[PDB]
Parts: C-alpha cells; sequence; structure tokens
C-alpha cells in the first residue's frame, strides 16, 4: 500500500476558454476517482428517528436534511448581532 | 454471571426470545450471586420492560417474572415514596433563608469537580504511593484512548458567521486539539524526564563556578586550591 | 493555520501539538522542532517551553 | 516515536544526584607509627582544608 500515488492530472491541450468555474491548477486538475457529496457535517445524536428506543411500520416526510444539523434560532441570532454591535 | 448484562447482550443482538436466559434454579439464580435491583437510570431499566413483554408469550417456562415484577412494585413505591416525600420538601422550605452567592460558588465549583472526580482545594521516594501516581495517570490514558477521532465542536459564536450548508466552520476542531494534546504529553512524560535529568545533572554538577557566594566561601576556595597543587620534585 | 501567529511565549494548541508531534517524530533535533511549530519559535524557546 | 510509558518501574527521577555540598573533603590524616613512639609527628596534612 503505497502513499505518493498521483491521483491529480493534467491534460496538455488548454481548453481554458469555458473553465472559471472548476478546480484549476494556476490547466485543469483530473483527479483519478470522482467527488464526494457530504450532505451535512454535524450530526443530531439525539432526536428519537436515530435514537431509536425500545418503547411503543410508520412513516414521516421530514422537512429536508436540516433537521440533523444543529442550528440556532433567529432571535438569538439577532440577539447576537445586537450583540455585534 | 452478570444477569443485567446478558439481558443487553440478548436486547443488541436482538434475540432475547430464542433463548431468554433459561431461567430456571440453576441459571437465574447463579447470575444473580430476586433479581439484585438494578442501578441505572433506564439503561438497566428499558431492559426489564422489554424482558417481560419478550416473556409475556411463554410466560410460564421462565418463573423469575416473578423476581422482576416484584421489583417493579418497589420501583413504583419508592417513586411514589419520593414523589411524598419530593412535595413534602417543597413545604417545608422557609420562606426567608437568603442562599448565599459565594457559598454556592463554592458549591456550585466544588460539586462540578467532584463530579469528574479532581482534586477539590478547601478554602472552607516511597514506592508505595509512587504506583498510586501512575495508576491514575494510566487512567487518564486508557480513558483519552477510547473517544472517537470524529469528535466536533459548536460554539454559541458561529451565528454571526452564517455557515451555509457546506462552510467548513473554523471552530470544529476547538476540542480535538486539546483532546490529542493531552494524550501524547502523557506518554512524552519520562522523555521531559531524561532531559530534566539532564539539565539538573549539568547545571548543579559543578555549583561551585557559577554560584557565587559558594564559590566565594572559605572551604571551597581552599579545596579548589588544595586539588590544584602540584607535586614536589625530591632533588 | 500556515499565517504566522502572535507575540512569542503564548503558545498555542497549533504550536503546543506541532511541538509534540516533532518529538514523538524525531526525539531530538530541536532545528527540525521549531520549524515544525512553524520556524517563528526559537531552539532556545521551545526547549523552555518543553520543560 | 521510541519514548517509554510513563507506568515504568524508571519513574524515580532523583536517585544518584550527590550534590557538591555533600561532597568528601580531605580532612588532616591522623597517623600511627607504634605503641612506644610518643615523639613521631602524630599525623599528616598535606593539602588538607581543616587544621
Amino acid at each position: 500500500i503505497m502513499i505518493d500515488a498521483a491521483s491529480s492530472f493534467v491534460l496538455p491541450i488548454s481548453i481554458t476558454k469555458n473553465v472559471d468555474v472548476l478546480q484549476r491548477t494556476d490547466e485543469i486538475l483530473w483527479f483519478r476517482g470522482p467527488s464526494v457529496i457530504v450532505n451535512e457535517r454535524i450530526i443530531n445524536s439525539g432526536d428519537p428517528h436515530l435514537s431509536l428506543p425500545l418503547n411503543r411500520n410508520e412513516k414521516e416526510s421530514l422537512p429536508g436534511p436540516f433537521v440533523l444539523g444543529l442550528r440556532p434560532s433567529a432571535k438569538f441570532t439577532a440577539h447576537r448581532l445586537s450583540m455585534l454591535r | 454471571l452478570q444477569e443485567q448484562s446478558e439481558l443487553m447482550s440478548t436486547v443488541m443482538n436482538n434475540t432475547p426470545t430464542t433463548v431468554a436466559a433459561l431461567a430456571a434454579v440453576a441459571a437465574a439464580s447463579e447470575t444473580n450471586g430476586t433479581i439484585p435491583k438494578p442501578r441505572s437510570s433506564a439503561q438497566l431499566e428499558q431492559l426489564l420492560y422489554r424482558y417481560r413483554a419478550i416473556q409475556n408469550h411463554p410466560k410460564e417456562n421462565k418463573l423469575e417474572i416473578k423476581a422482576i415484577e416484584d421489583t417493579f412494585r418497589n420501583i413504583s413505591r419508592d417513586q411514589d415514596i419520593y414523589e411524598t416525600k419530593l412535595d413534602t420538601l417543597r413545604k417545608s422550605i422557609d420562606k426567608g433563608f437568603q442562599y448565599d452567592e459565594d457559598l454556592l460558588n463554592k458549591h456550585l465549583v466544588a460539586l462540578q469537580l467532584l463530579e469528574k472526580d479532581t482534586d477539590v482545594p478547601d478554602y472552607f521516594g516511597d514506592p508505595d504511593t509512587e504506583i498510586r501516581i501512575s495508576a491514575r495517570i494510566s487512567n487518564r490514558i486508557n480513558e483519552l484512548e477510547r473517544l472517537p477521532a470524529n469528535l466536533g465542536t459548536y460554539s454559541l459564536d458561529d451565528c454571526l458567521e452564517f455557515i451555509t450548508k457546506d462552510d467548513l466552520s473554523s471552530r470544529m476542531d476547538t476540542f480535538k486539539i486539546k483532546a490529542l494534546v493531552e494524550l501524547k504529553s502523557l506518554k512524552l512524560l519520562t522523555k521531559q524526564k531524561s532531559i530534566r535529568q539532564k539539565l539538573i545533572n549539568n547545571v548543579a554538577s559543578q555549583a561551585h563556578h557559577n554560584i557565587p557566594y559558594l564559590r566565594d566561601s572559605p572551604f571551597t576556595a581552599a579545596a579548589q586550591r588544595s586539588v590544584q597543587i602540584r607535586s614536589k620534585v625530591i632533588v | 493555520e500556515n499565517n504566522g501567529n502572535s507575540v512569542k511565549k503564548n503558545w498555542s494548541d497549533q504550536e503546543m501539538l506541532l511541538l509534540l508531534e516533532g518529538i514523538e517524530m524525531y526525539e531530538d533535533q530541536w532545528e527540525k522542532i521549531a520549524d515544525h511549530v512553524g520556524g517563528h519559535k526559537r531552539v532556545e524557546d521551545c526547549i523552555e517551553k518543553f520543560l | 516515536s521510541n519514548i517509554p510509558d510513563p507506568t515504568l518501574p524508571p519513574t524515580e527521577m532523583m536517585t544518584r544526584f550527590l550534590h557538591p555540598n555533600w561532597y568528601a573533603l580531605p580532612t588532616t590524616v591522623w597517623l600511627k607509627y607504634g605503641n612506644y613512639n610518643s615523639w613521631a609527628p602524630s599525623f599528616n596534612e598535606n593539602g588538607t582544608v581543616v587544621d
């Protein structure tokens, strides 16, 4: 098992005409494998949809992925933006 | 034989009905040495709820259900004992006491320190006690070496930054660095000991060339003179 | 982080851990420890910090 | 690393220090010649610090 593989490759043809959005060298980086898309970094380790207690076939279409991400209320953020200045 | 943990092993393996600990006088009474009245809040009490709910279907092969249901009466009694005792507590409060803050400051601080087992100041050789020091050091390393590697933080100050769905806020590793400075300094302790051995035994092994009152003492200045006496030549 | 830190003898946990990585890495060569802290710390200060 | 664990039987750090305030100083050397030599120079002092 080696560590020093390249995994980043550049085609010699300069196609930098419509390429202002991708990841450039500063040429285009062409990796060996695809990317990883992660939804949220912080998990909600409580929240009994995930905790599964052992008391008492049901579905629940929860609104989006933002239930499991620990977001603060706008009341405190306004209380903190008043604490800003 | 860990009767309160074999039920947790049967619950975690999702097969507490296929064996159900085989409750007889030879098995249900051997691991107990009446169930031993478990200690946790609900980690060993919700087990007995599912253990009874699973053993409701055999209901006769397991004679220990009477021992479990007797402690169900004792739990409902001592909660009812406390709920009358909490009510007789809340009426027995004097309407004026005016609890002092700086003692409650000394009561909030000393309780928080005594929770997680650290030494509390009052403000109110010998290898026997050398093992009792290193048994607390190795206690700490084995407690730091059971924390998960993906530990992250959340301060109350990130709401001024407006973190998006994928923004990578810079306060995520303010607990992870402090847990590895602690874990690695508890292994380089005999490394700074060797440097401090080489530091003390290099500044103190002379002790009479830099220290002024010792090199200006009568006995040292005579002895440093006496060792430099060259030999007398005969004839 | 890659930026230069504050006035010295402050010893942030980045500087503390990168010091602690090097002694686990090298066990000597305090030139090779001081640049691993970031190079803005002297040889005479990391040993003064470690002891 | 090559560090040992701090739950090792070396955790002593002060065993063979021997400060030079506890060093032995050369003192006077009382000699003995015989039982019936009471006119001999009874001792010897070459570079002794005390009398």
